[PDB]
RNA sequence: AAGUGAACAGAAUUAAACAGUUACGAAA
């Protein structure tokens, strides 16, 4: 009747993608870009904000079909998932995600690691000039899992698309294997892969009909 | 206080300040946080954020051309040593807000 | 007769959250909505009218026959606990919520901390365009705890249903651990854990029954 | 025979409440909840009706065997602390209050406040639509004293009862900091607490046994 | 003082005013709280509060185009230089409540 | 003076008012206040209370519509103008009380 | 080195706004 679904997965980042966080923010130099950490500790966590605006972005292309400039503004079937800023009907979003940390700082610090985050030396040609512009860059480590839950709930009495919510989240996360997460992911520095994707009773309504 | 910084401010050199209010995110930030934290514990704790206010002013300032020429016009680093009481910190933290208030009086 | 039950637990933060204070309200930092603070101190406080609104919103969903409409008319098993603007039975509440204070910064510097408060680079893509608008927030520490405490009582005559109301407050709490707290926290904010949930005697007048 | 007992003690705001002055009464500013303060001055102060009547409510509901209809009666260990307006054996009470002036102003300055009272915003969900009707109210600061002077005297006849009467009034103060005082307190808004409850003669005439 | 006050603020430019009453409650706390507090003590020893006032009107004029077209037309800045004297400061008090009021009396 | 204010006053629209006599307890405390205090002292030593007995018929006219349809008909605005002598203002003190007593008898 | 100007609505509302025990006391 009223349960809270949760989706556990382990996102593993296959290649050291790049995201744009609170930069000018470093310890004693901000340079190429300060990637964002922990607030408290020096642990680098990734920011829920960038898994919520680029997976309705690239879902926004094949469940509708209407081509829509502006979010909330869309179809239907989608907005529900995300929320509508125009509808009356309804407004709060029924999915619920986390900042994920780095859990596997358990395991990698044992083997004998510098730091998490390295520079990276690349640079630009203008096509017209020779070598300019020594720029750089920071990414991270290669092959790491993170703690990403994704919290689910009905509303009881809209209770009717449960099968149909259940394709709709099975495929963005697919399609967002074979896509590039963060900036600058022109290079061939996103493509992530959610393994292990599982789904449990943590409330205690409704049983486990959903799994893969 | 006030009345200084509206003129000294003004008189730069060529018009269309290419310094805006993205590249001067990171040494605003720390002067934000210390007025609003040495009015509650005392100021002989603190000695953590205090040494570290000079290194920006030292480290960043040789990183672009556009940041020397404004500290040594609106003399920074000469209050930095003269404050040393709780009561003195109070007074350096409302200077910064004149030349970020007067700054996009003119343009931005 | 008439108890004072105390319901002490510590409101840990999984991650860091966002609640937007007083708008145009501040002192030398009003940029990107000042988040709310201490009067008198620095410590950011959470206000208890979040812990009101939103925990019998999530409650008033599942345990009713009913839909609601407006507030203060929702079932009946739940009125008395928040209260009623228009039975003339019963007009004060049962539950007294309270200001929860961060505790936790007697060890917060030992693990060597910037600020309190930061500012999180977030804007949004208007899809036919590249970067519009480039927004920003502020968000508090992640980790942190809240001394939260929960003043029951009961009228002497509200004694026939004691164990009643101890399991939709425990059932309340528990729900409010899957579920964003404060403002905007869509993106993966909110999502509290009470935690060491325990009750104890204050004036003495009832016996204690539950413990975990 | 007739003494003037003085129950001297500090009132410690733990938590920042509200108190509904006269509105549409005060200056330009007689919007987002004018709080009551100084005739003359800009501090504000707490005044002692909301005192009286608050006690005596807390007190009324469990040293009573009889469901108080009408004020001014209810049962009778009681009606001679505060006062009978229907009795024709006792008039006048045995409790002054007085209203408290906020003392601690000779430190509150040295911390650098802005003002006196700040402004809290606030708003309400009519469950069918998101924000909606963004009111505003109004604050005081935390952590701050009051000079609360108890006058207790004695009719020289009612000697035999002064043991009683002391396990009463302590009772009725412990009792009040376990809830909210003023007003708009369900969301976790009052709960006082008294600091150094202490007492003293000054007419000296009756011997000093109580103190905490 | 308030006669010249209603055909000063009248005259503008394009009618329907998207500016309300709540989204200048923050130059506008800080007048109200003065006021109530320099009849009590005296006016040198409040000397952190006069010149973070005059802050609120140059940092708040640089973010929004509906307040740099009031204060050159109201002359906000010239009576912050004059005043001077406890007394004085009592008149420019009185004067800010006329942009206020009749601000709301042809629209809102 | 007080023989039109039983027909201007009765002559509205729509009956059952809304407005009471608790909802204008605000601009009606100044009225009361000014009559009992000017014939102590001269009229030219208060002036501060005049000036800001015009800001409560401009900024309580706008936030309810039960006052501006009041403020049209009985010209209060209009008398404000024409007072300057203590003498004068005696007269206005007293059509101040005829818009009350004809109001509560056809009604609250 | 590289256009960066948080955008758009509601601006505090619906109850209740003097209830009662009652009046020259003992001299010319």
């Amino acid at each position: 009747t009223f349960a809270k679904i949760k989706f556990s997965a382990q996102i593993r980042l296959e290649t050291g993608l790049h995201i744009g966080g609170s930069d000018a923010f470093a310890a004693i130099g901000a340079i190429a870009s300060p990637v964002i950490k922990d607030p408290i500790t020096n642990i680098p966590i990734i920011p829920g904000s960038s898994l919520k605006g680029k997976m309705r972005t690239l879902l926004a292309k094949v469940y509708n079909e209407k081509v829509a400039e502006k979010p909330s503004d869309d179809s239907d079937i989608l907005s529900r998932l995300f929320g509508n800023s125009k509808d009356k009907r309804f407004k709060m979003g029924r999915l619920i995600f986390r900042d994920a940390f780095l859990s596997n700082a358990d395991e990698l610090d044992s083997l004998g690691v510098r730091s998490y985050t390295e520079v990276k030396f690349e640079n630009t040609i203008d096509r017209i000039t020779a070598e300019a512009n020594p720029r750089q860059i920071e990414r991270a480590i290669r092959n790491s899992t993170f703690d990403f839950e994704l919290i689910y709930e009905i509303t009881d009495e809209n209770e009717n698309q449960v099968e149909e919510d259940f394709k709709v989240i099975r495929d963005g996360l697919k399609l967002l294997e074979l896509d590039y997460l963060g900036g600058s992911g022109s290079r061939g520095y996103g493509k992530v892969a959610f393994e292990k994707l599982k789904a449990t009773t943590v409330f205690g309504n409704y049983d486990v009909k959903t799994l893969n | 206080k006030a009345e200084r910084a509206i003129s000294l401010l003004e008189k730069d050199n060529k018009g269309n300040y290419l310094l805006t209010t993205s590249q001067i995110r990171k040494l605003l930030s720390l002067c934000s946080s210390l007025y609003d934290r040495s009015k509650e514990r005392k100021f002989d704790e603190l000695i953590n954020d205090v040494s570290y206010l000079r290194v920006q002013f030292v480290y960043q300032a040789g990183r672009e051309i556009a940041v020397k020429d404004l500290i040594e016009k609106a003399q920074i680093l000469e209050a930095l040593k003269e404050i040393k009481d709780r009561e003195t910190l109070q007074r350096f933290c409302r200077y910064m807000e004149a030349l970020v208030a007067y700054f996009k009086f003119y343009g931005g």
